[PDB]
Parts: structure tokens; C-alpha cells; sequence
């Protein structure tokens, strides 16, 4: 489940978190990528450019290209609850 | 329509809000109710980060939901 | 020459192809595949305005939203050879 | 600055414009000067169908660039 929007987390040590600015595939590539904006700078990292062409805008050295596959879910997200169930769900749509 | 706000640290609020209302929308009810400047907010749902212009509708925010808030506190 | 993103003219790869914008690329929840979708050139009887199972990832027309596997286009080839007026390279002038 | 607008027959006109020109913008103005209705055209740029409500700017269109009018029969 990874949109334009959706908080990523990048495998790696340690992992890259970011925000997914754009998804597509650039000419030459065989895959698709994700363009994320990081929280802080990285080297490597680009204000939305990949090898020359903006694809999005943010502030410098914050975007970073990675292969969709490559790209989770952020973990830290994923694992805060809500305050109510899909059992709670369930039993709304009855009563 | 009832949904609710958890900070990181668990503390959970109810807004009343409508489909229609926008994320900025939902940032300044949080600021009227809690004293938490918006552009401090960072609003969080089914794993994505909203943004200001888009309304609760366009995420698909159902009665019930819980939204998560991140402080961006620098 | 310029791959596929939102709002690229895209075909989709059929005998004979056809054309649509892409105007969302995403993988929605449940699905591994990454799908593109397309605001038709023409309108499509059972085409939605826009929506997928359910979730809305586009406003179109009625009848022109049409969700595909992005790697089932390719470019919109009526328009990969335009040519602009000018070039940068022509600037070389010795 | 300076911006070219080609139809898919080589009828060219240039336009002057701002980086937070609109496309609706640049549709008007080739209507002015050219008289073709704007829900007509299609602009075409980098293999993109731009859309009214962003900018030249959100297309990284540069001084000189050359803008592709295709239109809807």
C-alpha cells in the first residue's frame, strides 16, 4: 500500500524514513521509483531531481529516488493503534 | 461525524468534524481545543500524511477514525 | 524518452493500442502491482469517473477513468517525436 | 520570458510569459492570438498533457521552450 502521501521507510542501516512526493519511471529504468522527501539533508540526496529532471520540488538535499520495492510502510506508523476496533466497526454498521 | 486525534505520547481527543472539512480545517479545531499551533501539527492517517487543501472525504475518513499528530517541534 | 508519470500521454500496450492520460500511479492497498490510472481519450461504457474498487484516486468524466498495470503502457507514440523550435546545442555555431 | 507554442502542422506562436503563468492562462492567451478556443487545446510538454490549474514553473518549462498544441477534434 504505497501512494503519494504514504510514510516509507527505506531497508538499509540505518533505515530512511520519508514521505512519497511522486511515483513513475524515468526513462532507461526497468522499474518504478519512488521519489521521497526526507526529514533531514543527505548526501546523494537532490531538491526532486533524478540524473537532471525535477520530478517534484523540496528543499535541497532532501530527496532521495529509491525503487518502489525497495520501500515499506514506515513500521513506526503502522504500529500505533487506533481508538476503535474493527470489531467497534462491525458493530456500528449493525447498530 | 465523531473522529479522533492521538498525540504519539496517547493523549486522545474527539473533534466533531463533517467529510467536507478540510485537514486545515481539522488543525485549527485541534488548536481550539488543545492550544497546539497548526503549523506545528502533523496530521496522520491509514499510514499517509494529509495535507492542508485536501478534506477528511478525500482520504476516505470514515466516523470513528483516528487520526495520529506528530509535533514538528523545530 | 521521457518515461511515464503523471500526466504523461501514455497507450496501452493492445492490438491496436489506446490512449488515455495518466493522471494517478500508485500501488493500492492489497495490490502488488503498481497501476497508472488513465483519463481515456473516449468515453467507455462501464468506466468510472476516477474511482478504484471503491477509493476515488481521480476526478475524470464519467465513462473515461481506466485503471492498468502501469508496465501496460508505454508513451504515447502519436507525440514521442515532436520537435521544439529551438535546441540547445545549436548554439554551437564555430 | 519567451515561450513557443507549435501546432502538430509547425503554425507557431510565441508568447510572452511568467514562470507563475497558469496553463489556463497560456490557453487564453493562444486564443487571443490565435483565436482557437481553449477547451480545444491540448498542450503538450516533455511527453506531459499539462493541465490548467498548475503552472509553467510546476513543468520546469524554461526561456525558450517550445509548448506542443494538439487539438481535440
Amino acid at each position: 500500500g504505497l501512494e503519494v502521501g504514504s510514510l516509507a521507510e527505506v531497508k538499509e542501516n540505518p533505515p530512511f524514513y520519508g514521505v512519497i512526493r511522486w511515483i513513475g519511471q524515468p526513462p532507461g529504468l526497468n522499474e518504478v521509483l519512488a521519489g521521497l522527501e526526507l526529514e533531514d539533508e543527505c548526501a546523494g540526496c537532490t531538491d526532486g531531481t533524478f540524473r537532471g529532471t525535477r520530478y517534484f520540488t523540496c528543499a535541497l538535499k532532501k530527496a532521495l529516488f529509491v525503487k518502489l520495492k525497495s520501500c515499506r510502510p514506515d513500521s513506526r506508523f503502522a504500529s500505533l493503534q487506533p481508538v476503535s476496533n474493527q470489531i467497534e466497526r462491525c458493530n456500528s454498521l449493525a447498530f | 461525524m465523531q473522529i479522533f486525534v492521538k498525540t504519539l505520547t496517547g493523549k486522545t481527543i474527539t473533534l466533531e468534524v463533517e467529510p467536507s472539512d478540510t485537514i486545515e480545517n481539522v488543525k485549527a479545531k485541534i488548536q481550539d481545543k488543545e492550544g497546539i499551533p497548526p503549523d506545528q501539527q502533523r496530521l496522520i492517517f491509514a499510514g499517509k500524511q494529509l495535507e492542508d487543501g485536501r478534506t477528511l472525504s478525500d482520504y476516505n475518513i470514515q466516523k470513528e477514525s483516528t487520526l495520529h499528530l506528530v509535533l514538528r517541534l523545530a
